[PDB]
């Protein structure tokens, strides 16, 4: 049938090879609100 | 259809062109079917 989808963006994080392995312990907000009225819906909506 | 009335009709069969699918199957241990989809462009389905 169909399959309608558009891009949104790229998120780049700095990484080393000796580094002290760590974790985000707080989540991370990135705008994504740009393309989910461009896909044709209201920001209320369904997607993935 | 007895045998001297069905070769014309095959022969018209053969005239008329035809699409094809190939497969090259072999054992696989248990009895199974097979589906075919046809993924047309519109992304894709």
């Amino acid at each position: 049938s169909h399959s309608h989808c558009e891009f949104a963006g790229d998120i780049f994080i700095l990484g080393g090879a000796n580094e002290m392995p760590w974790e985000f312990n707080l989540p991370y907000h990135f705008d994504i609100s740009k393309a989910v009225e461009h896909l044709g819906k209201k920001l209320n909506g369904d997607y993935v | 259809w007895t045998i001297p009335q069905l070769e014309e009709v095959l022969k018209r069969q053969r005239a008329q062109d035809r699409l094809f699918a190939g497969f090259l199957l072999h054992n696989i241990g248990t009895s199974a079917d097979v589906q075919l989809f046809i993924c047309v462009a519109t992304e894709r389905n």
